[PDB]
């Protein structure tokens, strides 16, 4: 093989000088308050909001020729939840006109759930279409990420405004992902803050993994100590946290979280080092009992399927899951769908290059 | 009154047509089970078949460990009857084979085995 | 898997006129000469480059916890090789802050043949570290892709002149990938083209498909097209695919090949639509007729490994690729060697760390 | 007056030649079966042979989970004839297993076997 | 009075029904061990039957290479036990097949075999 | 005179040598054929041997879902051999087993088997 030729000269500093700051970070959050969970507490119900989809086949590098897909599914306790809202995505409408179908598709608000809800979070939140800048128009990859987030923020509002007026008060809402939002002017977090501040709603973001560092010095801080409890993020760490994955990936810029990071131990007992360590961030409104309160719910709704979860997460994440032959029956309908509206001459020619494009 | 299971597969065995059903966990829970040896009845496009349990086995319904998830369960001493719902129902499953042996046909004339 | 939730309104209207476009290409493709390609006759030999390089165990997700494997590698004729270039890019060290691990290993007295490949390439070629732009020191992932990039033309240009003095004029350079440089100054661009055509190198870039390549329409129009032939890719196509793909990918504002694209097809039967074509592009001073010897020299080199590929291409990607062995042992052995520099305990500091996370 | 299924293999068993078939989703709706022991007719470039149907048994075609898939409809109660004619398409299929007994050959002997 | 492992299994074999059980590394390393041959009780759904050690195993549990993990401590001088007491935690599994004989019923009989 | 198919391995059976041939789809769809039993010359470094066609079955060649692709062709009704040649050229492969019984040396006379 020859592994020699990468051992020219071989440095060894860079080691010792990252093994101060990560110390300088333990011995800081060494110096926390814990708040322990005795398996018991005052918990309320949750309810968990997540999105999904895929891609139809050869999209990644033949978009022109394929199509997307996005779906959206929130489960609650007691059994309660909302319509599923589903939309599909053209490749080539999309490639060739940014901005030219999202317009069109909160204009329609005829049938697609997806457009009534855009169009429900919009007019609820006072949010405007030039606020979101000019990174989903940067291009399709960007515009995806933008989109799939704007429409889980629309999905929440939407069923907050339509579904649960006055029983959603009682409720913790989950967000499958860190309390932020990445790409978009300070005007849509400002209104965000806004409207989850007047109307005091309750809501919970988890991250799970992605958290790296953090993670890493949580660990080693387990280690240690025993017990499921609780602990606030120290703001330095949180700091250097969000500098390193600007410095990582630069197109995160902007997306710190809105508010503060806890961390709570749900499982007693792990076969690996990070396991059963919940990290979820609360809006800013929300004190040291109301993390307690999250922590205490969120314990009591824990599982021990992926090493520990939250439980509702994963449910309502297989529930929203799309099925990896759906991509297929939905490329099959389509084409029946555009013989049995244009004829069946102008559809040879798309099987035909279907065929000849793998 | 209403099916015991749900039958995911079939195939011919020998000179018996057997048929593989799957208890999921909501039945299960239920208290219902199936006694090896018993006689059962099986219905297909119309006709009433006669069935006889012949064996039962564990094995995974999905993507997933439950050697891994119960053990790691098991060391946090968590109740899975009484605190995580998600993974009962996630490893409860259980396996039934059956075999048909004929059909009562007219007045009680006994039509051995079977060719569908 | 609960279907139909994305079949309300499908919209499939654009399929037509994507599908009158790509008609229209098809029809303009047809009016190239397609000149009989028979192998039998004289050709130049190659001296392909192939560059590679592995990585550490999740080093996306703890950059600040692994290393970078980049490594360069030339195939001549069956032995006629030059020796191989390893360099090892720390995940601490500058990939932290980059704008000084550059001017380091310029300025590297002890002159590791990477370094020294550099060094050359600068000086031969005339092109300075501020023509690079601040693209490269944008984040970690265009840091590591400038300097892969950089790194093989420098290895080409180190090979030209320090090892083919005088030779170098009667080989055909085939250089991996498209002839184009992304995220570099177009003073650095013209001080490379500049400098190819000064020194009349005999150069082409052979690709077989991603990114976005609409210029595979030639799959079709090569049914009956009796066997070998050379053609070159149409400006509406080109003009099409680079409008697509600043439209997808964006910041591909440099991926224009530098100089004309021409389309081949080794074989004459493969079982498959888009098996034997080789797309290699050559510089602006080089003529038809130079297209057509590289064609036969080409097909005098073609194999069928991978489905008519270039040979030459495959044995020297071979040599210049990374296992995880290599990686594996890499850390091992850096670990190790920190000890003698650094203490004990700090090593043994450090193995808990990496057994605790990464 | 139609292939009944599609033929997707073939082989020699010992000194017999045998054949696989395939029932598809639309042809097992209509009604379509084969019972064990049946005579069917082959054809094969243009000549005709004599087929025995030996064996049937369920497997899945291309990527799919039937397990999975009919115990998760069992347990939200979907109906999936009525309400998921996508989830109904893509576990329907059916395998059987064909033996060529011999060619007829008009005005002469029944020819035994094949060596083609 | 607590149950020794986790029941991660069990199925018909031959005319005997049994199950697997496995040891966690807790238990392991509080020196629980159960012995060939030796009998235990079973309690399943409100019933106690008798059981009997049959086999012993060690096999690899969740997504782990034992062999490689092994040679790797071995070849470095570390000590499991002591240095890395993470990688001690997921290698100490071990396994076990238990046959159930019967089940005491009434004042003194004895059931033999089980149907359930 | 062109060779028949590609030889794709070898081994030694028993006592007899053997090697597999393989039927590309352009020669199935020329018309060529093996019948069982059939005698063929294998040449090898210089030298004829005597080979006798054993076995034939079908199996994949590459990446490819022959059940998958013939059964969608066939659900959506396209005639494999004028619509979609391109699918048709990926499935029809074929494959024989051969027995080298010897070569002819000097004056007819028959060399058994083959070391070699």
């Amino acid at each position: 093989l020859g592994l020699k030729d990468f051992l020219d000269d071989l440095r060894l500093d860079h080691y010792q000088d990252l093994l101060r700051e990560l110390d300088e970070l333990y011995q800081k959050l060494k110096q926390e308050r814990q708040v322990p969970l005795h398996g018991d507490g005052e918990a309320y119900p949750l309810l968990t909001l997540t999105v999904d989809g895929g891609e139809g086949r050869a999209f990644e590098e033949l978009p022109l020729l394929s199509f997307g897909l996005v779906r959206v599914a929130a489960v609650g306790v007691k059994g309660f939840r909302l319509p599923s809202i589903a939309h599909l995505l053209p490749g080539y409408e999309v490639l060739r006109d940014p901005k030219g179908y999202l317009e069109g598709l909160l204009e329609r608000s005829e049938e697609s759930p997806a457009a009534d809800a855009l169009k429900t979070f919009f007019r609820a939140t006072g949010i405007s279409l030039e606020d979101l800048g000019e990174y989903y128009t940067k291009d399709l990859r960007a515009f995806m990420g933008i989109f799939r987030d704007v429409l889980e923020w629309a999905y929440l509002v939407w069923g907050v405004e339509k579904v649960l007026q006055e029983s959603y008060k009682d409720y913790l809402f989950i967000k499958d992902g860190r309390l932020a939002q990445l790409g978009v002017r300070e005007s849509f977090r400002s209104k965000l803050q806004n409207y989850f501040a007047r109307k005091h709603l309750l809501l919970a973001g988890v991250t799970k993994r992605s958290e790296g560092l953090t993670s890493l010095v949580m660990a080693r801080l387990f280690a240690e100590a025993r017990g499921t409890f609780v602990l606030q993020v120290p703001q330095e760490l949180m700091e250097k946290a969000y500098r390193y994955e600007r410095q990582w990936n630069a197109d995160l810029e902007g997306a710190f979280v809105m508010g503060r990071r806890y961390v709570a131990r749900l499982l007693e007992d792990t076969f690996r080092p990070q396991e059963g360590v919940a990290i979820f961030d609360l809006p800013p409104y929300l004190g040291e009992e109301d993390a307690v309160k999250v922590a205490r719910s969120l314990r009591a709704h824990r599982s021990v399927l992926y090493g520990g979860s939250v439980g509702t997460v994963v449910e309502a994440h297989g529930r929203a899951s799309v099925a990896r032959s759906i991509p297929r029956r939905m490329e099959e309908e389509i084409l029946a769908r555009f013989r049995k509206a244009f004829g069946e001459d102008l559809a040879k020619k798309l099987t035909e290059w279907l065929r000849l494009a793998d | 009154e209403s099916p015991i299971g749900v039958v995911v597969s079939s195939r011919r065995n020998g000179p018996w047509a057997e048929l593989t059903l799957v208890l999921t966990p909501q039945e299960l829970d239920q208290g219902k089970r199936l006694l090896l040896g018993e006689l059962v009845r099986v219905s297909s496009g119309g006709k009433d078949y006669v069935g006889m349990v012949l064996d039962g086995y564990y094995e995974p319904v999905g993507r997933s460990d439950p050697t891994y998830t119960l053990a790691l369960a098991h060391i946090n001493q968590v109740d899975l009857e009484k605190e995580d719902p998600w993974a009962r129902k996630e490893v409860n499953f259980y396996h039934h084979r059956i075999v048909l042996l004929g059909r009562v046909v007219q007045g009680g004339l006994f039509a051995p085995s079977t060719r569908l």
